[PDB]
RNA sequence: GUAACUUCGGGAUAAGGAUUGGCUCUAAGGGUCGGGUACGAUCAACUUAGAACUGGUACGGACAAGGGGAAUCUGACUGU
RNA sequence: GCCCGUCGCUAGUACCGAUUGAAUGGCUUAGUGAGGCCUCAGGAUCUGCUUAGAGAAGGGGGCAACUCCAUCUCAGAGCGGAGAAUUUGGACAAACUUGGUCAUUUAGAGGAACUAAAAGUCGUAACAAGGUUUCCGUAGGUGAACCUGCGGAAGGAUCAU
RNA sequence: UCGGCACCUUACGAGAAAUCAAAGUCUUUGGGUUCUGGGGGGAGUAUGGUCGCAAGGCUGAAACUUAAAGGAAUUGACGGA
RNA sequence: UUGGCCGGUCGGAUUUCCAACGGGGCCUUUCCUUCUGGCUAACCUUGAGUCCUUGUGGCUCUUGGCGAACCAGGACUUUUACUUUGAAAAAAUUAGAGUGUUCAAAGCAGGCGUAUUGCUCGAAUAUAUUAGCAUGGAAUAAUAGAAUAGGACGUUUGGUUC
RNA sequence: UAUCUGGUUGAUCCUGCCAGUAGUCAUAUGCUUGUCUCAAAGAUUAAGCCAUGCAUGUCUAAGUAUAAGCAAUUUAUACAGUGAAACUGCGAAUGGCUCAUUAAAUCAGUUAUCGUUUAUUUGAUAGUUCCUUUACUACAUGGUAUAACUGUGGUAAUUCUAGAGCUAAUACAUGCUUAAAAUCUCGACCCUUUGGAAGAGAUGUAUUUAUUAGAUAAAAAAUCAAUGUCUUCGGACUCUUUGAUGAUUCAUAAUAACUUUUCGAAUCGCAUGGCCUUGUGCUGGCGAUGGUUCAUUCAAAUUUCUGCCCUAUCAACUUUCGAUGGUAGGAUAGUGGCCUACCAUGGUUUCAACGGGUAACGGGGAAUAAGGGUUCGAUUCCGGAGAGGGAGCCUGAGAAACGGC
């Protein structure tokens, strides 16, 4: 997200307290702030060499990942910088001594470091309430192949 | 609700005070103080239920209002004063110095000490952090703030507090092979120093401990209190040294000394 | 916002209920002009939505312009 | 022998039913909209200074360097504070009125049933080849059990040319 | 020999029996899965929805009433067998 | 771990004398993702000497010693379910140890002298599910991997960033 | 304590319910009732209505006493003991009672606050107070303005109060004295330049903003603003302070300021020491009570994951009066559609959403039980809600409080 409309907004989108001194020409021309969220969750390079803002990003923004870390499959990417993921599980009734498929849907903030899509298993980490519903931010995207290189039109 | 509660229901008390179910509807609520409500021991519980000096809670008032008890060298005339772990309790008359330590059952021992050991105490370092004007301070398990420590003192260690001037005399580092007093849960009152410490970056660090009889027992790090080197405790240990004799062994000893 | 009933086309503008001026603005919505064997001059129209301010709370300001509902009989209807 | 109905006696239970039937609870388009809060004002009072005008009171080193903190009778051009009633605008919003809608409860002349139920009257539809083999779906007809057409089944009165 | 419609004999088994190589491998109870039933009536009724031009179809009660209704076989009795 | 036999303690320590369970390692073609620096390996390597009366049960300043007998970073991570173990799990209640409330329901008391300067035991533990955390297993039940090879392995090119 | 038995028939064997049987910490009711222990008790129906009385007040040597109170002092002519009243402070936000709402809501276990507030407790913590210093004001100690009270009154009546006059503070409002150095900024007094200086101010802590530091893989070098403080004028300079967390724009510290400038003791009891300029001079102990911040403790708020009864004669719900998200603001104690403005079209559902019922508060738990289950839980503990219904608010750390408005 180095390019392609960082500023499309009524307010000026910038990181808080990151002063770009205009006199001193240091050969980066925009200081960028990042952190690691902890717990082995790497800071992706497209956050470092990308130039999105995302005040709710776990790396470049002002949210701290702490609490539960969950995993789930992305089902819906039709908001802006937010997804809902499906947490499928089995629930056990003791009378039948058997299990039932339940699920809960969890809306998760996606940083614009990642390029998620539906059907992607993804690692999400708890934060403060981002929205009315969102409490989790994507800390790691666990899609590897997706079986999509063997399906298109052939000679 | 609407704010802080002032009452403790009996049978909502912490169980390790051994309060009888009947003969009174209410428990002594621990006041605000150095130790938590469920980790403390009010002076009325000490002076009437553990020492049997007072019959009522009114004679606990008649003792504290003659400047008799002193916790950590200071009198503390509160009846429900929350004296907790490692607290030295001095009685001037009777000349008795006690140190509130856990017996192996998970309760509070009626454990006398002497004056050179009553002159100090131990405190587990809760946090190390710079205070204002840059002054470093360390926080102990009884909430004491002591400024300018040794820079080697980190969290989960133990410092020896001089208790007259509340000064760090020396400190026991938290490392392998050093006497761990487990201070919470079902393992409450168990010693044994180490196996190792497992990290769990994310929360709830766990510490493996194996006592004199080589019984390993895993405990969370937040229940760990370091009280010395291998052997050589920095305080007098209670009558039983925190070994956890099982009930088969416990029935074996009591029959071994009831026929003399 | 809108019922019963219905031949499912209607009933229906059902019933009910808010708004409407003036002024100063804002926002959309066009046409003609152009490329290398990361571009805006130019003109024109009245619709719609929004905002503020304003006033003896007036505002479809004259004019113009459905009263409505629940039932019964009777002829299906338009027409004569 | 058993058994089916029609009709009739008594008693009970629900169902439809004119009555825009009634009652409680909502919930909601709308209209009015208290009160407190915040806010635009307000300024009865109830004060502390101080005056360039008599305010009958030295300019706080001193009555020659346009430089040294300075108060009574009243209007005050100098201020400054506290400030009650009242008021504007909001936002929260009780409550009232009206309509829509939902759900529960309750009244109803009367109609259409079921049961107690074995007993009355009429026929005998089923059970025997029950005297027209029975039953099922459908249609039409009959005081009525039913009858009749069409197709089915055998739980048939035929396991068989 | 493969597959099918059946049948015959026996009954290891099954069932209350009539019977059944499936209706067996079931208190020595678990191969997988769908639908249905919970004493008889009221009643496939009322109401509501839904489908159909309608006849009606699908879904589908409760109040109330009842001590038996039913299944299979035995012996009799009776048959305009 | 049953014990297991000097029965010498008038049928009462003991032990490879063993068999069956229960684990841990090593090798047989056998993952243990990984380079760093504090371990200096049950010392892969045994200068110097075995004053004990014969064995395969009892040692030193060592020839730079797989610096790999755990502490914090990655060229670092296919995910579950299941099950074991453990924390953390309020008490009361329930199960349940102790204890003559005279018994018992209960309660958490109590017990013992020299009762004169008083001694002392307790107030256990299990279960407390399902979810969450750590943990050992890797059968069973899934899931994923290399087929248009955009495959895996390579300690001694470092390009537009770092 | 893994048990069945009576009832269909002339008789049999079944399906099958009816009936018996036994508990109930499960209610009512009938009959009867001597002892001892133990003890639920207006939940159901009406969270319907309430007469009366009580249920929340509080004083130590340690805030304020001229009672015209009492005792009657202990150089005690400021007071000295006791103390009604009243002011001040604190409490009244706990308890207790009830279960009406409330079906992912509460609640239970389990996370989070790196998303915040917090009286009290406990531990620490404050030499700077000078407006613009070369325009300081009692600090051996500032002011008015009031209660109680005296006295005069209104009303049938209230825990009503009016006008006048007194008087205190730990109430209210002002306001100083407790070093010394550094380091910046300004600054009358640098000739042929790697050429300074008395003085003058500021620098505690709160506030609010901006900027900086809060570090790190081990070692080597020759050029170009740079002789970057390389000394026989090139005898290559021999050199890193920085806490914590898994993770930060954390703790902390610094620079420039900003503020209807917060705090930095005009307070009280007891004991009256010691020293030499004997002046009632200077230092002086143990406390009490206030106070700023940071931790602690009691909490509070919101929060992750998972779990609740029946119904599809409830299949589509939410989005004009936020629905789901983004961006910014406002508000908050803070996160956040919490609200507002603009923009996008989301979010949920046959794995039962949305809706309807509940004589539904949730849990610990209780009754029955071979095992599995079934049913209850208003109710001695814990969490929630409510004080007739709603709504709003003051005070206070804490209430949308009801023995407050
Ligand atoms: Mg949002
Ligand atoms: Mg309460
Ligand atoms: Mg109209
Ligand atoms: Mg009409
Ligand atoms: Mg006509
Ligand atoms: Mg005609
Ligand atoms: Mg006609
Ligand atoms: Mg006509
Ligand atoms: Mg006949
Ligand atoms: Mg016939
Ligand atoms: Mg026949
Ligand atoms: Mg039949
Ligand atoms: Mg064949
Ligand atoms: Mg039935
Ligand atoms: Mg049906
Ligand atoms: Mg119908
Ligand atoms: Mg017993
Ligand atoms: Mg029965
Ligand atoms: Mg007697
Ligand atoms: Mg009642
Ligand atoms: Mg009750
Ligand atoms: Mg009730
Ligand atoms: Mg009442
Ligand atoms: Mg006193
Ligand atoms: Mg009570
Ligand atoms: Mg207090
Ligand atoms: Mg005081
Ligand atoms: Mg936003
Ligand atoms: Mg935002
Ligand atoms: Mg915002
Ligand atoms: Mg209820
Ligand atoms: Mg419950
Ligand atoms: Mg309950
Ligand atoms: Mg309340
Ligand atoms: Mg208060
Ligand atoms: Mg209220
Ligand atoms: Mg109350
Ligand atoms: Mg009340």
């Amino acid at each position: 997200s180095t390019e392609l409309t960082v500023q499309s907004e009524r307010a000026f989108q910038k990181q808080p307290h990151i002063f770009n001194n205009p006199k001193v020409k240091t050969s980066k021309r925009t200081k960028r702030w990042y952190k690691n969220a902890g717990l082995g969750f790497k800071t992706p390079k497209t956050a470092i060499e990308g130039s999105y803002i995302d005040k709710k990003c776990p790396f470049t923004g002002l949210v701290s990942i702490r609490g539960k870390i969950l995993t789930g499959t992305v089902v819906s990417t039709k908001m802006h910088r937010t997804i809902v993921i499906r947490r499928a599980y089995l629930h056990y009734i003791p009378k039948y001594n058997r299990y039932e498929k339940r699920h809960k849907n969890v809306p998760v903030h996606v940083s614009p470091a990642f390029r998620v899509q539906v059907g992607d298993i993804v690692t999400v980490g708890q934060c403060r309430p981002i929205s009315k519903t969102v409490r989790f931010n994507v800390v790691k995207v666990s899609a590897a192949a997706g079986k999509a290189n063997k399906q298109f039109a052939k000679f | 609700a609407r704010g802080p509660k002032k009452h403790l229901k009996r049978l909502a008390a912490p169980h390790h005070w051994l309060l009888d179910k009947l003969s009174g509807c209410y428990a002594p609520r621990p006041s605000a103080g150095p130790h938590k409500l469920r980790e403390s021991l009010p002076l009325i519980v000490f002076l009437r239920n553990r020492l049997k000096y007072a019959l009522n809670g009114r004679e606990v008032k008649a003792i504290l209002m003659q400047r008799h008890v002193k916790v950590d060298g200071k009198v503390r005339t509160d009846t429900t004063y929350p004296a907790g772990f490692m607290d030295v309790i001095t009685l001037d008359a009777t000349n008795e110095n006690f140190r509130l330590v856990y017996d192996v059952k998970g309760r509070f021992a009626v454990h006398r000490i002497t004056d050179e050991e009553a002159s100090y105490k131990l405190g587990k370092v809760k946090k190390v952090q710079l205070g204002k004007k840059g002054v470093p301070y360390v926080v102990t398990h009884d909430g004491r703030t002591i400024r300018y420590p040794d820079p080697n003192i980190k969290v989960n260690d133990t410092v020896k507090i001089d208790l007259a001037s509340g000064k760090i005399t020396d400190f026991i580092k938290f490392d392998a092979g050093k006497l761990v007093y487990v201070t919470g849960g079902r393992n409450l009152g168990r010693i044994g120093t180490i196996v190792h410490k497992e990290r769990h970056d994310g929360g709830f660090d766990l510490v493996h401990i194996k006592d004199s009889l080589d019984n390993t027992f895993v405990t969370r790090l937040n229940n760990v209190f370091v009280i010395g080197e291998q052997g050589k405790p920095y305080i007098s240990l209670p009558k039983g040294k925190g070994i956890k004799l099982s009930i088969a062994e416990e029935r074996d000893r009591r029959r071994a000394q009831q026929g003399l």
